[PDB]
């Protein structure tokens, strides 16, 4: 359906949509013609992503400034649904036009996710297969095999018909799929990898993860080649404070010290051998440290530096190495004593938090190890291992995280705290120690996303509310708000469930989680939801030990053992590969009707990201509040470093990000106006969540609800399938909830 | 507010009701009972027990098919014990499958379902059934599990390709794998899934199951049948039966072989031609030609009869239950029309309208 | 498959095991294929269908299910042994057939066996409950727990495929697999002790796991897409019912083998208005009595006949002794099977099937033969008194006997000559 918005032509592939999509639609194009910043909570039972690709595909062709789209989304999975939808778009208007417009928009993975190379991809670690890829088709190999033909260091033959080919040429116009364009790959024989990494300038939009948007080490590298003045696009990016940390925290084990050591002895003694052969290279690097030159400067583009930038570009330094670690026997004789440093500061009794600066400081103390040389150990090393030709970097990889956190600490002082602790393990038999990093604000890697792009547009499903995500990132948007839906009846069935039919308060706290007669009530209801799951039922709970405690137990008791009569059950394996063959049995137990049940983290790898819809989504149980542990110190020194920054309260915040956690695992069972399903939560504290809850699904939630027992919620699941057992009259929701284009017309009017 | 109420639930049921189409339907049908004694229908919920209700409404639906539709031939498989059993094939006979539905009455219900299983001799016994026969299942289940000995996608498929059209009727929810089976069988319609709410809405579900379904242009079956009546001959003398070998009376006469039957509509076994009589094929004309819904006239215009055109009552005022034929332009009141289009199958007022 | 007519004739055991269950099938067919000598390829020709539900009946095996979480030991434990259920256990687990194949006849006897068996750790093992090594169990059955294992191993290796690449987490975890980040707490690592050895919950996950994809390759025996899969229908044109509808045309033919005029019926209309608004007399009606007389004479004809019929309006009671009596029905039964295959000949339709019709037609003129000399020998040895039952009782299949040899000589001389 091809009709009119203001000033824009806008199609749509379906004759009917909704109102919430509409004006949805609408907003989103008073932003664009605003400029900057918006946040907006759409209703997850919505289908939103085919409107927004229609409305950029649009936008872009028809206003004259054709701005680049940044598609920027969460997993791989996510990356191919959206894949799909556009090709599904593409082809509508292909067909509507009578002809296909020039276009170019693809996604972006690892290598791993990319080798063709049937040796290089079969390595289990994409660090291995990276390292291998690397070490026959990073140029090197090719500059050996063309000097002498003899040195067997080989190239990838999907990586050499690249260079037979043109880089316009690798494809044909349009949109691949991935499993197309693998398919197209594997028949011409080319690397999917290096055709995407050229394909970065060229093509008119893009979506990829967020790690490639970042993690400085892969962010820079896509942010080249794409525009300034692009369109930002996010994708349910709640939980992207956690990303911003991960990124820039880390930590130290007596591992990585006796490593660290492993790798300095035997590049020391490679370095004796190659001064024994030949002095000349090394005296070549020496001298273009004298000139100061850096990996981007001495290495080419397809090299690549070997400890890649662990602070952000905008905080790398421009001038020469200094000459305490100019000389490359000084500089691996100053790594040894850094080592040495971080050895005799490693064998802490108790736990410490520190400042970088007092870090900095008792290192000058005690050493002369200077902030300058910190930071410039990582390109020192990056120009060693390139120069060395130490190919073997099997001893050598730990130094990589050295070098990695002396330039973090060496260029970040401040939202940042250095944690010293004597139990990296601390259920243990013995005391390892730890240093850990802490990233303590997340607004600091978006930061150049804002100054870098002005239409930087946000949004996601359950985000509620919004006013803290201006508090936890410096920003502020232009306009915000947020989106319920004109739903006809209501088919998502939320109520809070306090006490079992028992009349027993139930919760999921660290010290009571393990009470049997509580443990009891849980599995009566278990029972009782076993007994009536036509489809498909999924359980989680705070955490992944209490989950195999509980279920151990349950085993051993037998509870388990009768209730497996019913249907079959499925818990997240800690391999994700068993979880994938987990996940197809599951697929083929509903398929075939038989179904099973699900267990997984309400912070796990099912939580973030996956769907269910119409028989995969049909109910899903919460068992007491999600929280996060809370003797983390890394949490402790978030919450009071927000605290003091933004006066964001602890125990509201914990409340509120346990919720963020629970409405994400929880709207993954409705897509559109369509499917239903019974929305159970477990906890006596849950009543006081109707704030914290989003607004369409507190909506749903009655006051009634809000203090409910397992009997008549059972009662009132089986008036549910009753009442959704039964069809519909279409003209209760012809034009109110679905609407014609007629209906979207009439609404123009009403309005007008 | 009752009669606003009673209003707008008739008008919603009209609107159920306004595709009256004179559809060609499925008339020589052969029809298969799958039942099953499992253990999941000796839950005391239903009052006294789901199988006590369900032996009762089956022996009514055994009845009321042999009525309604008598040229067809039902059969019954029973599910009971992780194997199902076979205790009455195809007959013109009801009384072979009432005293097997009584034995099972007799019999206590237990076991565990094995849908492919039922389906598969299912399959087998549909297996040597002309074309022009039609090949329908009924489907009862009262559970949401089942193991089967092999995959059920094969065997869906391979059904599909027997031409087969099958009813599903669930006891608790709807169920995705026979929500699935009804959509595949039945050319994507899922309306052939249909799950009670209380015994009220499964007697209806069993009076709309007699019923005749409508069949498609692409499944063509347009052919002849060579069929020929029996002479019944009132007779002086115990005489043989061809079937069962037993002295009677009087009886039929066969048209070709002139062999005597004790019933009817069944074919003949000696020359094995289909032997009925008129009360058989007149049985469904009602289907072939329908009676549509009659205008209920409102109650702000006047009328030309303030009394009923037929039962000979006076009409009330606040609503007017005057209900008008548009094939004879009389209003009728709401108990005659009722009365009429689940009984009558000729309107007496079109019988007045001369054409 | 063996599911052919010439399959069907073909499964001679199955006929026989059949016919040894039935009694009456029996004795139709020592009549027919021993005593007359029908062909049994044309006896069970016409039981096709009855052939084919029999086959269906021995030819079927139940679903697959877990023995057992189902069965449960309930002190020396009973036991309710099912042989049905010990098959079960068996080609659930071939480790246990295996098991099973070397002990009965060479180590010991099957009571001690199964006692053993029940005894085993192993036996507690693959039932729902993780070993214990306290328990003893059966030292025997303790070699089979490598063996055992190798099977594992080996089932790992056949079931492992590559995945499904939208469903596969695989590519999830693998999107950006060189993040050093920090590692989750305890809570996300697997149950283990202090000493890092596991319960082994992941372990019975993993053996109830293979079992589901046991079933799932059981059901995955010899007994793109994905466009389809992601299209929705929820906004799409519902189906449409392309039935075709009926439209009838309607001109009955009349029957193959004095007119009053207006002013007729009118003055006649006018003579019975007249007569109506003359008079109506009450006891004018009352026949004569002689009249009446007829009307009764003509009443008691029809009921002296209607009720002589109503007088005659498990069988009826016989006066023949039960040997004859079943041997005439025995020959009649036999008779209606020779004719109704006679009817299988004639509308056949075929050349190639002249000399069965032949050979039939001189079975069935034995068959006359028989009932003539049937006939005399009854009538020899009862003074014909209640032979005329035996004759009029078999008269009809004699009179379509009879019907059959004129249809065949008219027909044999029509082509023929
Ligand atoms: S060029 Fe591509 S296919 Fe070849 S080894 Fe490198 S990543 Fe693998
Ligand atoms: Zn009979
Ligand atoms: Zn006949
Ligand atoms: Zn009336
Ligand atoms: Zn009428």
């Amino acid at each position: 359906m091809k009709f009119y918005i203001d000033d824009l032509p806008v199609l749509f592939p379906y004759p009917k949509i909704y109102p919430e999509q509409y004006n949805y639609m609408c907003d989103i194009k008073k932003t664009l013609d605003v400029g900057g910043n918006s946040i907006l909570e759409m209703p997850s039972g919505t289908g939103k992503t085919v409107s927004l690709l229609s409305l950029t595909i649009a936008y872009q062709m028809h206003y004259p400034e054709h701005r680049k789209i940044i598609y920027c989304s969460r997993t791989m999975s996510e990356i191919e649904k959206a894949l799909v939808e556009l090709e599904n778009l593409m082809d509508y208007r292909t067909k509507e036009l009578g002809y296909q417009e020039d276009f170019r928009g693809l996604g972006l993975t690892s290598r791993k996710n990319l080798c063709l190379h049937p040796e290089v991809s079969k390595e289990r670690k994409g660090t291995v297969v990276d390292e291998k890829c690397r070490r026959m088709t990073n140029g090197q190999a090719k500059r050996k095999l063309e000097e002498d033909p003899e040195a067997n260091v080989e190239l990838c033959e999907y990586h050499e018909n690249l260079y037979n080919i043109e880089v316009e040429d690798y494809l044909p116009k349009g949109v691949f799929s991935f499993e197309k364009l693998l398919k197209y790959c594997e028949e011409k024989t080319l690397c999917p990898y290096f055709i995407v990494r050229r394909m970065i300038s060229l093509c008119n939009i893009i979506i990829y993860s967020y790690h490639y948007l970042l993690d400085p080490k892969i962010a820079e590298r896509v942010s080249n080649e794409v525009s300034k003045d692009s369109i930002v696009i996010f994708d349910e990016a709640h939980n992207i404070d956690n990303v911003c940390i991960e990124s820039l925290s880390l930590d130290l084990t007596t591992d990585a010290l006796r490593r660290a050591t492993r790798g300095a002895n035997a590049l020391d003694e490679r370095i004796s051998e190659v001064r024994k052969v030949d002095s000349q290279k090394l005296q070549d690097e020496y001298e273009k440290l004298v000139q100061g030159l850096h990996s981007a400067d001495i290495l080419t583009d397809q090299e690549e530096p070997f400890v890649e930038t662990p602070v952000l570009p905008q905080d790398l330094l421009t001038e020469a190495i200094p000459g305490n670690i100019r000389r490359a026997e000084h500089f691996v004789s100053f790594l040894k004593r850094l080592i040495e440093y971080l050895k005799t500061r490693m064998k802490v009794l108790h736990v410490i938090s520190e400042t970088p600066k007092s870090f900095l400081q008792h290192l000058k103390q005690l050493t002369f190890i200077e902030r300058k040389p910190l930071r410039f150990c990582s390109e020192r090393l990056s120009l060693l291992v390139r120069t060395l030709e130490v190919t073997e970097v099997e001893d050598f990889t730990a130094l990589k995280d050295i070098a990695t956190f002396a330039t973090l600490i060496s260029t970040y002082e401040e939202g940042f705290l250095l944690i010293i602790e004597p139990y990296e393990i601390e259920n243990a038999a013995v005391p390892n120690p730890i240093m850990r990093f802490t990233c303590l604000d997340a607004s600091i890697a978006i930061k150049p996303v804002f100054e870098r792009f002005s239409s930087v547009i946000i949004t996601s499903g359950t985000i509620s509310p919004l006013d803290m995500y201006p508090r936890m990132l410096n920003f502020k948007t232009v306009l915000q708000k947020s989106y319920a839906m004109t739903l006809a009846k209501k088919s998502f069935l939320p109520m809070i469930i306090t006490k079992g039919s028992d009349q027993v308060a139930i919760s999921s706290r660290f010290e009571i989680r393990n009470d049997p007669s509580i443990v009891r009530n849980y599995g009566s209801m278990l029972v009782e939801f076993a007994k009536i799951t036509p489809d498909g039922m999924v359980v989680f709970f705070p955490s992944y030990l209490y989950m195999e405690s509980i279920v151990s137990m349950w085993q051993t008791m037998g509870i388990l053992d009768e209730v497996w009569k019913h249907k079959l059950i499925l818990v997240e394996t800690p391999d994700a590969q068993e979880t994938s063959l987990a996940l197809e049995t599951y697929r083929k137990a509903c398929s075939n009707g038989r179904g099973a049940i699900l267990l997984s983290v309400a912070r796990g790898k099912v939580s973030e990201g996956i769907d269910f819809d119409h028989q995969y989504g049909r109910t899903v149980l919460m068992i007491g509040i999600p929280f996060q542990y809370t003797e983390s110190r890394i949490l402790k020194a978030r919450l009071e470093f927000m605290r003091e920054n933004y006066r964001i309260r602890e125990n509201d915040f914990l409340s509120f990000d346990a919720m963020r956690h629970a409405a994400q695992c929880l709207g993954r069972v409705l897509r559109g106006k369509d499917d239903y399903g019974v929305m159970v939560l477990a906890d006596r504290r849950f009543s006081r969540k109707r704030s914290q809850l989003p607004k369409w699904i507190a909506q749903g939630l009655s006051d009634a609800d809000l203090n409910l027992s397992t009997d008549m919620a059972i009662s009132n699941t089986k008036q549910f399938l009753r009442t959704m057992a039964q069809p519909t009259d279409p003209k209760d929701q012809e034009g109110v909830s679905v609407w014609s284009y007629e209906d979207l017309i009439k609404h123009q009017n009403s309005r007008k | 507010a009752s009669l606003v109420a009673s209003i707008v639930e008739a008008r919603k049921k009209r609107t159920a009701k306004k595709n009256i189409t004179p559809y060609q339907r499925g008339i020589i049908r052969s029809l298969i009972l799958t039942l099953d004694c499992s253990e999941a229908m000796l839950e005391k919920d239903l009052r006294p027990n789901r199988h006590a209700m369900i032996i009762q409404y089956a022996i009514d639906f055994v009845h009321e098919f042999f009525d309604q539709n008598p040229i067809s031939q039902m059969g019954i498989i029973i599910m009971r014990n992780g194997l199902a059993q076979l205790v009455s094939q195809v007959s013109g006979n009801p009384q072979d499958h009432i005293d097997a539905l009584k034995s099972i009455r007799k019999q206590e219900p237990k076991g565990n379902p094995s849908l492919q299983n039922a389906l598969e001799m299912a399959r087998g016994l549909l297996l040597p059934v002309p074309a022009h026969c039609t090949r329908e299942v009924l489907i009862v289940f009262g559970s949401l599990s089942t193991t089967d000995p092999g995959d059920i996608h094969q065997t869906i498929d391979s059904l599909v390709s027997e031409k087969i059209r099958v009813k599903v009727l669930g006891l608790s929810a709807q169920v995705a794998i026979c929500k699935e089976l009804c959509k595949a069988t039945n050319y994507g319609d899922e309306s052939f899934y249909k799950i009670l709410l209380d015994e009220t809405h499964l007697k209806e579900l069993f009076n709309e199951a007699v019923t005749p379904l409508p069949v498609n242009k692409i499944n063509k079956g347009f052919t002849l049948v060579k069929m020929g009546f029996p002479t019944r001959i009132f007779e002086d003398t115990p005489t043989f039966c061809s079937c069962h070998s037993k002295l009677v009376y009087g009886g039929y006469f066969c048209p070709n072989c002139h062999s005597k039957v004790c019933s009817l509509p069944t074919v003949c076994p000696c020359c094995d031609l289909m032997l009925i009589l008129s009360t058989h094929l007149a049985r469904s004309y009602h289907h072939l030609m329908p009676l549509k819904t009659f205008a209920e006239v409102p109650t702000t215009e006047k009328f030309r009869s303030e009394d009923c055109f037929s039962c000979q009552s006076r009409f009330p005022i606040l609503t007017s239950s005057r209900y008008r034929c548009e094939d004879c332009k009389q209003e009728f009141c709401v108990d005659c029309d009722v009365f009429i289009h689940e009984i009558l199958h000729n309107c007496p007022g079109c019988e007045s309208k001369p054409v | 498959d063996s599911l052919s007519k010439e399959k069907l004739l073909t499964n001679l055991k199955l006929q026989q095991s059949l016919l040894k269950g039935n009694k009456v099938l029996m004795k139709v067919f020592q009549e027919t294929v021993i005593n007359a000598g029908l062909p049994p390829s044309e006896f069970w020709s016409t039981r096709i269908p009855l052939l084919r539900a029999f086959a269906l009946s021995t030819s079927q095996k139940v679903g697959p299910y877990n023995v057992l979480s189902t069965i449960k030991p309930v002190n020396k434990v009973n036991v309710n042994l099912s042989r049905e259920k010990i098959l079960n256990i068996f080609e659930n687990y071939p480790i246990v057939k295996k098991a099973y194949t070397d002990n009965v006849p060479k180590n010991f006897k099957e009571p001690e066996f199964w006692a053993r068996f029940f005894s085993s750790k192993l036996f507690r093992k693959l039932r729902g409950e993780k070993i214990m090594q306290n328990d003893r169990g059966d030292v025997i059955i303790d070699r089979y727990l490598t063996l055992d294992q190798e099977f594992d191993r080996k089932d790992d290796d056949m079931l492992l495929h590559p995945v499904k690449k939208i469903i596969d987490l695989d590519g999830n975890i693998q999107d950006d697999p060189v993040v050093r980040g920090n590692r989750p707490d305890f809570t996300m690592q697997p149950g283990v002790d202090i000493n890092g050895n596991s319960d082994g919950t992941v372990d019975i996950l993993k053996g109830m796991n293979r079992l589901s994809e046991k079933m799932i390759m059981a059901l995955k025996n010899e007994y793109n897409d994905e466009r389809n899969e992601l299209k929705i229908d929820d906004l799409n044109e519902s189906y449409k019912t392309n039935y075709a509808i009926i439209h009838l045309k309607r001109n009955a033919h009349e029957k193959t083998t004095l007119k009053v005029s207006n002013q007729q019926m009118l003055q006649q209309l006018s003579l019975v208005m007249d007569n109506l608004i003359n008079k109506l007399d009450l006891n004018q009606v009352v026949p004569n009595n002689e009249v009446s007389n007829k009307i009764n004479k003509r009443v008691i004809t029809a009921i002296k006949i209607n009720a002589k019929q109503a007088k005659h309006n498990l069988e009826v009671k016989s006066t023949l002794p039960i040997d004859l009596l079943e041997s005439c029905r025995m020959l009649h039964t036999t008779c209606c099977e020779f004719l109704k295959h006679f009817y299988i000949h004639f509308q056949s339709g075929e050349q190639k099937q002249a000399s069965t019709v032949k050979k039939l037609y001189n079975h069935l003129k034995d068959c006359i033969e028989k009932l003539n000399e049937l006939f005399q020998d009854v009538l020899n040895g009862d003074g014909e008194s209640m032979s005329n039952t035996c004759t009029a009782y078999l008269k009809p299949v004699l009179n379509s006997i009879t019907l059959a040899t004129h249809k065949y000589d008219e027909y044999f001389n029509e082509y023929n000559n």
